[PDB]
C-alpha cells in the first residue's frame, strides 16, 4: 500500500511512497 | 560519507573546498537576482554527476516556496554536462508548496522518499517564503522564526541521517554563504567570515 506525496518529477510524474516508510 | 557537490564554477568550489558539502545545511544569503535559485537549479543536476566529476551521483529534492522552479533550466545544465535531460528531469523531484499546511508535511515526505530512493541534495527556495501563513491559512503565523528554526533542525537531522546536502536560500554545522552582484552580469560569493566571482549562463552557474 503506497501513499501519495506533494512531490512530482520534473518530467511531471507524480511521486508515491510506501505507508510503512511514512510510518 | 561527506562529499562536495560541484557548483559549476571551479573558483566557487575552490573557495568552498570542493563545493556544497553533504550531511550538513548550507544557507545561501543574497538579495533578489543574486543567483540563489539559479545556483539551486545547477546543483540539482550536479548532484547527479559522477563523484569523479564532483557530483554525489544522487537525485535532487526541490522544495519550491517561491514558485520559481523551471525544469527547462535543468535541461540546459544537463546539456553542458553531457547528461540525458530526460534522466536528469526524472532524477529531480519538486513540490511547489506556498501554504504552511503543505510546507509542514514536506519534511515527512522527504524522509520517506530519501529512505526509499537515493537522494543527494535537498533544495529549499526559499525559507523566506516558508511559514508565511498560519496552519489554517487564514491568518499570519505567530513567531514564524521559531517555527522556521524547528524546520531547519529537522532538515539538519535528515542531512546527517541520509548524508544529503541541504541548500536553503534566504532573501537578503550550518555553512552560510553570501551572494552579491559584480561589475557586470558576474556574481560574487563569500563565507560569513575570501570571495569568488561566478557567472550565470543558459548552461547555468559557471566561472568568468
Ligand atoms: N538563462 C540564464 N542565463 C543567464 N543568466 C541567467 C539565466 N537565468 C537566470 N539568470 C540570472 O540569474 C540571476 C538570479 O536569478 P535567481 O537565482 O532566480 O534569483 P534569486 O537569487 O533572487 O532567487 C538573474 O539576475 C539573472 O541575470
Ligand atoms: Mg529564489
Amino acid at each position: 500500500s503506497l501513499v501519495p506525496t506533494l512531490f512530482s518529477t520534473a518530467s511531471g510524474k507524480p511521486v508515491t511512497v510506501r505507508r510503512e516508510s511514512l510510518q | 560519507e561527506i562529499i562536495m557537490v560541484t557548483t559549476g564554477s571551479r573558483e566557487v568550489d575552490k573557495l568552498l573546498g570542493g563545493g556544497i558539502e553533504t550531511g550538513s545545511i548550507t544557507e545561501l544569503f543574497g538579495e533578489f537576482r543574486t543567483g540563489k535559485t539559479q545556483l539551486c537549479h545547477t546543483l540539482c543536476v550536479t548532484c547527479q554527476l559522477p563523484i569523479s566529476q564532483g557530483g554525489a551521483e544522487g537525485m535532487a529534492l526541490y522544495i519550491d516556496t517561491e514558485g520559481t522552479f523551471r525544469p527547462e533550466r535543468l535541461v540546459a545544465v544537463a546539456a553542458r554536462y553531457g547528461l540525458d535531460p530526460e534522466d536528469v528531469l526524472a532524477n529531480v523531484a519538486c513540490a511547489r508548496a506556498f501554504n504552511t499546511d503543505h510546507q509542514q508535511q514536506l519534511l515527512l515526505q522527504a524522509s520517506a522518499m530519501m529512505a526509499e530512493n537515493r537522494f543527494a541534495l535537498i533544495v529549499v527556495d526559499s525559507a523566506t517564503a516558508l511559514y508565511r501563513t498560519d496552519y489554517s491559512g487564514r491568518n499570519e503565523l505567530a513567531a514564524r522564526q521559531m517555527h522556521l528554526g524547528k524546520f531547519l533542525r529537522s532538515l539538519h537531522n535528515l542531512a546527517e541521517e541520509y548524508g544529503v546536502a541541504v541548500v536553503v536560500t534566504n532573501q537578503v554545522s550550518t555553512t552560510r554563504l553570501s551572494l552579491r552582484k559584480g561589475r557586470g552580469e558576474q556574481r560574487i560569493i563569500k563565507v560569513y567570515d575570501a570571495e569568488a566571482i561566478f557567472g550565470i549562463y543558459d548552461d547555468g552557474v559557471g566561472d568568468a
